């Protein structure tokens, strides 16, 4: 399977991706991805057990989570693969990503409600069910709470960082993982969440289908880092309380380790790396 | 030491915080919040944009909710 830049999909590929996501929503499967993500975003803490985020396993955990999602999509339409959103390149509200034939656009100014595209509440096809408040409609405020998406030069400054992660292996860390996650430095991944706004800025962010495309590009950046730093590798490598060491298994699956996910080519390649 | 407790009406909603690590409520409904290692705070309504205090997290949540009742 090849993961393609969203910008490059044909109209038929976009149609088939949208249909597969809507069918996962209709069948009830989609919402359980939202719920799983929320359970870890709430339970992972800097001073305690941490697996899905704020920790070295942020990257292999999301790699496995995205594979689970892509396998669910392929169970609906075997031709579909997960595309990625290069937010350094496709960085305005006018990008084809946000067109009505793909994800739809920003929210209206009164309540943030997305009014167009396949995921607009008015279609009846995108109920927000896993939620933290009464509102059941997709919301966005593109560029509302932060000025700009990261640039290619900001991304390259993070790719340059040679340590994968460093003690204390949490949101206070130096090193590549925490600069890509964005809790320190120029801020890549967290800032994209803030830029989209609406559910993407919350603890139920997979409610927006752009979640997966954003995380597929974060996953590509890990792969790019690995080629830049062939002698650097996942850490820690054993005996770290509360943190997933390289050969420890990860929740919720329990049957996979970071070690099993370092080499993405076992599962997919990129259009260009 | 945990931050101090607080109780105020903000944008027409009662927001409360108290050490437990720390609990916040919006109109009596608990808002999940979390403290980062640097002392900043986030919540399940605004998770990716750290703010300096638990009251700032409660206010950011009320701002984002735009009047919507929080769900447990």
């Amino acid at each position: 399977t090849v993961r393609k830049n969203q910008a490059t999909l044909t109209a038929d590929e976009k149609r088939r991706f949208v249909a597969a996501v809507l069918e996962l929503k209709r069948s009830g499967r989609y919402d359980e991805f939202v719920r799983t993500h929320n359970e870890f975003i709430m339970s992972d803490t800097d001073s305690g057990e941490r697996t899905g985020h704020r920790s070295p396993s942020f990257l292999p955990w999301h790699r496995r989570f995205l594979l689970d999602f892509e396998q669910a999509l392929q169970s609906v339409d075997s031709s579909v693969t997960l595309p990625y959103w290069d937010w350094s390149a496709d960085r305005t509200v006018r990008a084809s990503l946000w067109a009505p034939d793909f994800l739809g656009g920003t929210g209206r100014s009164t309540d943030g409600r997305v009014m167009d595209g396949p995921f607009a509440a008015s279609t009846g096809n995108w109920p927000i069910n896993v939620r933290v408040d009464s509102r059941t409609y997709l919301r966005r405020s593109l560029g509302g709470s932060v000025a700009e998406l990261p640039t290619r030069a900001e991304v390259e400054s993070v790719l340059a960082i040679s340590a994968y992660d460093l003690p204390p292996y949490n949101s206070a860390s130096e090193g590549f993982r925490n600069h890509l996650e964005g809790w320190r430095g120029v801020n890549l991944h967290n800032r994209v969440h803030v830029w989209v706004g609406g559910q993407m800025a919350t603890g139920v962010s997979p409610n927006d289908p752009v979640f997966w495309l954003h995380h597929a590009y974060v996953d590509k950046l890990w792969a790019e880092w690995q080629r830049r730093h062939p002698d650097s590798a996942y850490v820690p490598t054993g005996g770290t309380p509360d943190v997933v060491d390289l050969n420890e298994t990860m929740k919720p699956w329990n049957t996979v380790r970071p070690a099993d996910l370092l080499d993405h080519t076992a599962y997919y390649t990129f259009d260009a790396l | 030491a945990a931050p101090e407790s607080f109780d105020e009406v903000y944008k027409g909603r009662r927001i409360q915080g108290r050490p437990a690590g720390y609990e916040v409520f919006v109109d009596g409904v608990q808002l999940h919040v979390m403290r980062n290692a640097d002392g900043s705070w986030i919540s399940v309504v605004s998770h990716y944009d750290p703010v300096p205090t638990p009251r700032a997290a409660a206010r950011a949540a009320v701002d984002e909710l735009q009047g919507a009742p929080l769900l447990p």
